[PDB]
């Protein structure tokens, strides 16, 4: 006999359901049942992704694309608007135009990552039961993988936190979603690197999965000096939210990051008998390509080709690229010193192998980004600039 | 088109002795060939949209013999010859990924020869492998 | 008259005590064959233990099977019946027997008796199952020839039933 | 080379793998079925619903997540588990657990089809079906599991896998959609399991029933059963492919019509009376007359769309159909007499038809009132519902010459002196044992195949034992150890105990002693 | 309108809901709400897995463990029972005792495989976008992987079909579930191998993913002669359903299968620069360990230690092991001829590397299976027997 | 070595990763918030609900599947969407869409808390919160 | 012993002018410290089992001030001091995997300081980081 009424449900209680049935009209009062039917579809028909995402941000007409009017109700001390044009150098006729080609709203994003979460733990339980760690090259495992792959988690962690101000400052809903999902994928990468090290620790007596050595390498080893300098600038040195996303994903992570994750740790795992690391890089590289699709749409489809401000935006994108490409080339020049520490494998770790890896990264980058904004780049010159750091 | 495809067509209209007299008539002690198909769709957000915007519009325009009846938990559909549903048309209506495999999540029963081909689900009176 | 409880009763207890006294493969084989001829199939000799015979048969099977593993060389478990016969010869003999049967009534009794005599553990399982299947194929085919050809009055005579009651 | 490659995003869709499955087989002498069969024709067929293992799982998991969301979240928050009319919640103890065994046997039958298939594509298709029948077993279990947790009477929802063994209606369930599938010709499963079982009887049993559930307040069973049947379109299609192969080879086709008739009779013999009884007597609110449900799904639609169409290619209307239609009209009313009279042997609580039920029965089955209705009303007057009455109708039947017999083949009970459905008693002695058969189709089966049909019946096992002892031995009680699971009413008061049963002094006879 | 009544729902229709509420008692009629409360729990509490699975099979008291009574309603022509003791040589006091340690009923099984299904397609879409196939050794890709990994799909396919009669013949519910889930995992393995080959074909001009060459190799190449002979025997040569499961998973697949999938194709992929194949072998090896947990429970916990028939069962299990271990050793001796075709890698494809791989496989097998049933095995003798097939 | 290894089945649970998150930060002069604040105190705190990205997704996806099953399957089959008293169906036009903008602004506010946090554990926690506020926008 | 934790305790029993008179009384224009915690659980199959077999049995036995009220879609729980739920106890009851993370799927709200520790979820009146521990052990 609780103190408060046991409320009767209108759906199942006879008298309340009868009252409701009498109140509800015998016909619909409009035929337009498409939620936010007025959104301009990017594709042949409106997607649920667009319906649930688009125009959630309440921008007024003085922020390009907004449907509302008037000033904000409360602004920062001094007058900074809640959201404002001062947040970025780039301009557009409509900040809402961006569309993630994977069409991720929150549900499909966590559904997919949940799959990866549960399968990873099943995979690990079977891999430990298999004993497959027994054939890994021990020098690779202990001196290269544990230490320098461990150190790379700090690059992913910094790129994650570069999104904090982006999440506050950016000017539309689909952009905010892209940015936040990109950020989680970066902190996931860092956490997965540590998960692999913690897992190997359970299999290999004496293998130390503490971050002390990785952190020492990230913060003081010349191999990561250029990388750390760039991440520090992208994360904490600027606040233009378009500059952060472009420098972070389209320049630094697309060159240095792809070389480190794909050309070094993933590729060489499959030269030194490492049957574990490819399971983890499979995830970071899937995340990179998903993020790239959305970053490509924001900066190429929307901003570099905005009918009014495309050339204007390319002027800034070109200047940013010149700067952060120089930062990334310096980072790669530092990083290829790591080859001095690995066992030589013809076609992979010799000068020819490293050159072909740099040609893939700079060549792919020229196609995927530089050509799309009009940034001239001599691929051979960048390869040679990095190879000046290769010992031999 | 289309009264013969109603759930309560023919003998099903009769009750009491009249029903019994036809049920037990000599001519109704053997089966009678039918050119119909029956499709049952489990009620759900996706199915109800397909019923209203596909089956009862383009479907019925192409096959005016189609009958749809409300059976509480499911839709009962009966038609001459064949019924078809293109999952690509459903996907466009629903605004979310929707392959033929996803269409079948709420296709609950078939009386007829059923199959998928491409993005299209079909149930037909045809006897494939026997008919020409 | 009055049945005892289903799963625990004096008939099952009494037969368990009989089974426990078996000490050799030869003795247990004659025991289980005699049991299956006397108490299983429509051609059994007695229904006196009808609601208990299937459980009792299980218990005899268990005793014979353990005696086999304790007493016999492994090769015999694979290639011989516990009668001493070659398992493959048993298979060939009974498949030929049923293929020579001239009527469904001859074929059915050959299949039934094969099972009464050679059901595992008498015959190795793999040999038994493939022989039983080959026999069943023949029996099914001959029985499903003109299945509806004989009126019920005639089938009753062919089967040899004593008709005790026909309603209407 | 090492620099140039197409980086367009591609995967591999299920149909791209599926087109190579046929090539996964290879030839060797022993590559043939292990099971006996009359059917040896060419059967290199094509799957109509292309699936591979990964896509099979994706589809079924998507079905599951929606089903379990509705059950564990939405309907639980609504308290729907106890919004069911007691008659229907009792009915689902029997429908769901009995179907469960059909589904379980369907696993085994589907494995025989897997084993006897000769095409890799068909072996692939039948493994998917094998998996589906496991899915359905667990779905049926989950319904009774959910009822055990949320319905006002968990007893019998919570233990049918042992308490079903007490009673005679369970015996026939072990044949209908069970032994009748798995104990016979493996290729013939395409006819009995699939062409008849799946293509005909699952529709009324699993689909039509959901509307009766909803009518009586049960939204659990529709949520699950409607998902169960989504898998059946694959199964029907698998079966039809093999039926075509059979019809196309004259040596195989000569067996098809006899196998079809035997399957149809075997299944309808039990399905028709038992599900009609459960629909009409196990409900308060009725959707339509059972005989109309049966006319729609079995006679007109299955009969016309499958069998009638296949008449163009030599398939004959089952010769037993006339006998079956008589069963569809009256046999469930006959069965109700036995079910109510022997209620203590079940695991469900029963309700005699009330005054509006009786008017509905007479309006839709004229003659019901003067036969079945008068009997039920007299039992009520004698104390049918009252634990202090000392009255159980089975004894009353015997005292008036209305003996109950069990068909040696189908296990369906038969009361010749009261039945209006199809049947007549034949009692034969063979090799010192008496046997009771009840129709022309089953009598033939037993006469030709006596060694297939040696099923002990409840009178043979329980002979001379008192009812309450049998019930107690079989665990037919609630957690207090004394109140029966079964009841002759659906109220919450005056529940019958073992002592209440014992007072009636009901002892099992030998019904064939008189012959 | 429609021809048939629009049935009113008892849950929401006021009049029917009021009638129902009047009929439903104000109190529960029993307190035992645990579905099949009488099952003997294997673990500290009864599991949902057990509740939904156990005693679904309607066995009578004359099949050990059954709770029902009397003969079957309908038997085969001749008298074979629906289920029966004649189906296997092994004996037990209760056929229901088996428990899958993963506790898989149908739902958790398809939930998990659904995760792998969808993540696989995302991985492939990103892997193709990454271009990572560019660094694979072409000879490995074309002459070893495409041809002999493809041919391995026929071993998996045959092991899949070995379960057809098991699914019909076996004597309890938990066993039937274990067997059918093992069968799908085996046909999945075969389908996944073909999936990988079809995928490479989209990336590598001239790469032929037809099964013609794989099938020719499986059916006529000496390297697979012994394997195919064993698979043919396990699948179609016997019907004892315990013999099939033991010979198939606990002997053949645990020695030859593990060597081929793990020691050859997975291990050497990570020596020849193959960043694709480990994603696929990750799945077959996860499935192998899950299947092993269940196979181990059936044969070790239940049958090899059954209080009445443990020693009896070990007599048969030892005889089967003698036979099928000989078949598997012969299969491995044939298979190691494949090393004559691969590029030499010290510690991996030389005599020492192959010797250590066979020591892992036979050594693990002795621990995982042989020791548990009392089967004496000299690991060095088996290694030496297989190395007689290795071309120095 | 190459032959001997512990083959006990193990994984890595979320809390085992979480305990190393605090060490993911490193010191540099510009490592400080971009936003104006009056609050400059030490704020090295520990999260009370240990979560990592993979477990965040697992948890929220599990909530979602049950929610969307109820909506798209059960309640739609019941016709519940039109069983609402008109006054209340009208009220939900404004409650849900007005709440939507609150959730949307909560994304941005949570990002400011993420930016102004000084502990790696708190930055991790505020990203999870940022993600939740997106979830809530889409739920409304 | 628990009436003060009822949803309609105290002023909430009054209506009309009697309610207004206490609501606007001078002494009720500032907050009053409370030692209680409030926990809201979303109704579901799992939660409903936890309510009946944990919170209302062992929970109330350890903390008899607990009050549970039915609020249609959720359970409202109020108690002095603290409420705890051990996911390991819930898993034992449910017969399926159930970590503390799974417990939170239907933990809808908290008024108090909440946290997980091992397999146990707790909401307490304690002000962790401010209140000082009572013992050194
Ligand atoms: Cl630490
Ligand atoms: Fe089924
Ligand atoms: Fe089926
Ligand atoms: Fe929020």
């Amino acid at each position: 006999p609780q103190s408060s009424q046991v409320t009767k449900r209108g759906l199942t209680d006879p008298e309340r359901a009868a009252i409701i049935a009498a109140a509800v009209p015998d016909h619909a009062l409009d035929t337009q049942r498409k939620y936010h039917y007025f959104i301009q579809p990017r594709w042949k028909r409106l997607s649920e992704y667009e319906q649930l995402s688009c125009y959630a941000q309440p921008n007024p007409d003085w922020i390009a694309g907004g449907l509302d009017w008037g000033d904000w109700t409360q602004k920062f001390h001094g007058g900074r608007p809640s959201w404002g044009n001062e947040s970025t150098e780039l301009r557009t006729t409509d900040w809402y135009r961006h569309r993630d080609p994977a069409r991720r709203w929150h549900h499909p994003y966590v559904k997919d990552k949940s799959e990866e979460a549960r399968y990873t733990q099943r995979f690990l339980a079977a891999y430990s039961s298999e004993g497959s760690i027994r054939t890994i090259d021990p020098y690779w495992r202990d001196e290269i993988l544990n230490k320098y792959f461990g150190a790379l988690l700090y690059s992913e962690y910094g790129l994650f936190n570069a999104h904090s101000s982006v999440g506050r400052d950016c000017l539309s809903d689909t952009i905010r979603q892209t940015a936040v999902f990109a950020a989680l994928d970066k902190v996931d990468n860092a956490q997965m690197i540590q998960m692999e090290r913690l897992f190997i620790a359970k299999l290999v007596p004496g293998f130390d999965a503490s971050t002390d050595v990785p952190k020492k390498i990230w913060t003081t080893d010349p191999i990561y000096s250029g990388a750390r300098a760039t991440v520090q600038e992208i994360w904490q040195g600027v606040q233009d939210w378009n500059e952060i996303l472009w420098a972070g994903h389209a320049v630094y992570d697309a060159t240095f990051g792809q070389f480190a994750r794909r050309e070094f740790f993933q590729r060489l795992a499959t030269v030194y008998g490492d049957t574990l690391t490819p399971f983890f890089t499979a995830q970071s590289q899937t995340y990179f390509q998903t993020t790239r699709g959305a970053i490509d749409d924001l900066f190429v489809y929307c901003l570099a080709n905005d009918s009014e401000f495309g050339a204007h935006n390319r002027t800034f994108l070109n200047a940013w690229t010149e700067h952060y490409l120089a930062s990334s080339v310096a980072a790669l020049k530092d990083f290829v010193g790591l080859y001095a520490k690995v066992e030589k494998v013809a076609g992979a770790t010799d000068r020819a192998g490293v050159s072909e890896a740099l040609q893939r990264v700079f060549g792919d980058w020229k196609i995927d980004y530089a050509d799309k904004i009009g940034f001239r780049v001599d691929v051979d010159q960048k390869v040679d600039a990095v190879l000046a750091g290769y010992k031999n | 088109s289309s009264a013969h495809n109603a759930y309560n067509a023919g003998i099903m209209q009769k009750t009491g002795k009249a029903f019994a007299d036809e049920f037990f008539a000599e001519e109704n002690q053997v089966v009678h060939e039918s050119n119909a198909v029956v499709l049952v769709l489990m009620k759900s957000d996706e199915i109800d949209a397909i019923i209203e915007d596909i089956v009862l519009k383009g479907g019925k325009a192409k096959n005016p013999s189609i009958v749809v009846e409300d059976k509480a938990g499911f839709w009962w559909i009966k038609a001459d010859g064949a019924i078809e549903i293109d999952a690509a048309e459903a996907g466009e209506l629903l605004g979310k990924p929707f392959s033929v495999y996803d269409l079948l999540i709420n296709v609950s029963s078939t009386v007829g020869r059923a199959y998928t081909l491409g993005t299209k689900f079909t149930i037909t009176s045809e006897l494939m492998g026997l008919d020409r | 008259a009055k049945r005892e409880p289903i799963h625990d009763n004096s008939i099952r207890t009494e037969w368990e005590a009989k089974i426990a006294k078996l000490t050799s493969v030869d003795q247990a084989t004659k025991f289980i064959q005699d049991f299956r001829l006397a108490y299983t199939s429509p051609f059994r000799k007695s229904y006196d233990i009808d609601v208990d015979y299937q459980y009792i048969e299980r218990k005899i099977e268990e005793k014979l099977s353990v005696l086999k593993t304790e007493k016999l060389p492994v090769a015999d478990l694979i290639t011989k019946a516990t009668t001493g016969e070659d398992a493959a010869a048993v298979e060939a003999t009974w498949i030929a027997k049923i293929k020579a049967a001239k009527s469904k009534y001859e074929a059915e009794r050959i299949h039934i008796e094969f099972r009464q005599l050679y059901k595992p553990p008498v015959l190795p399982v793999n040999v038994f199952l493939r022989t039983d299947a080959a026999l069943g194929t023949v029996l099914m085919e001959i029985r499903n020839t003109d299945y509806y050809g004989t009126p019920l009055e005639g089938l009753r005579k062919e089967r040899g039933v004593k008709v005790l009651h026909l309603q209407a | 080379d090492a620099l140039k490659v197409n980086r367009a995003p591609v995967g591999v869709e299920p149909q791209e793998v599926h087109k190579w499955l046929q090539s996964f087989n290879w030839d060797f002498k022993e590559n043939r079925t292990k099971y006996p069969t009359k059917y040896h024709m060419a059967n290199e067929t094509k799957e109509q619903f292309k699936v591979i293992a990964k896509e099979y799982a994706r589809m079924e998991a998507a079905k599951d997540e929606r089903q379990f969301g509705t059950l564990l979240d939405g309907l639980t928050r609504l308290g729907a588990g106890n919004k069911v009319h007691p008659r229907w919640g009792e009915t689902m103890k029997v429908i769901s657990n009995f179907l469960e065994v059909g589904e379980y046997n369907a696993i085994a039958a589907s494995a025989m089809l897997w084993d006897s298939a000769t095409a890799a594509e068909q072996k692939n298709g039948y493994l998917a079906q094998v998996l589906d029948e496991i899915r359905h077993t667990h779905q049926c279990a989950f319904i009774n599991h959910y009822y055990s947790k949320h319905y006002h009477d968990p007893a019998g929802h919570n233990d049918a896998r042992r308490t079903r063994a007490i009673g005679p209606l369970w015996k026939g369930m072990k044949r209908v959609f069970a032994d009748g599938f798995i104990s016979g010709d493996a290729v013939e499963c395409s006819v009995n399991l699939q062409l008849v079982g799946e293509a005909c009887f699952t529709n009324p049993l699993i689909v039509a029933v959901t509307e009766w559930a909803s009518a009586n307040g049960d939204e659990i069973t529709p949520t699950v059963f409607l998902s169960v049947e989504t898998d059946e379109l694959r199964h029907m299609a698998n079966g039809y492919q093999t039926v075509v192969s059979i019809a196309n080879d004259p040596a195989s086709a000569k067996f098809l019509n006899t196998d079809l008739n035997n399957a149809f009779w075997t299944q309808q013999k039990y399905f028709t009376p038992v599900l009609g009884y459960l629909f009409e007597y196990g409900s308060k609110f009725k959707v339509e007359p059972w005989v109309k449900t049966w006319n729609r799904w079995v006679y007109e639609d299955w009969g016309g769309i499958w069998i009638g169409r296949l008449g163009k290619y030599g398939v004959e209307s089952p010769a037993s159909l006339r006998d079956a239609k008589r069963d569809a009209y009256w046999a469930h009313h006959d069965l109700a007499l036995a079910a109510y009279a022997m209620w203590p042997l079940g695991f469900a609580r029963l309700a005699l038809p009330d005054e509006e039920d009786q008017a509905w029965f007479e309006a839709n089955y004229p003659g019901w009132a003067d036969h079945y209705g008068k009997i039920f009303n007299e039992w009520k007057k004698l104390g049918y519902e009252d634990p202090k009455s000392g009255f159980i109708p089975y004894q009353w039947l015997l005292a008036n010459g209305h003996d109950v017999y069990i068909d040696r083949v189908s296990q369906v009970p038969f009361i010749p002196s009261l039945a209006k459905g199809t049947g007549s008693l034949r009692v034969h002695e063979f090799n010192g044992k008496k046997h009771s058969l009840t129709d022309d189709w089953g009598e033939r089966q037993w006469l030709i195949e006596p060694e297939r049909y040696e099923c002990h019946n409840v009178f043979e096992q329980y002979e001379g034992r008192e009812l309450s002892e049998v019930i107690a031995e079989g665990h037919g009680v609630r957690s207090d150890g004394k109140t029966l699971i079964a009841q002759p009413h659906t109220r919450g008061d005056n529940l019958w105990t073992l002592e209440d049963i014992k007072r009636a002094g009901c002892v099992f006879p030998d019904p064939l002693a008189k012959f």
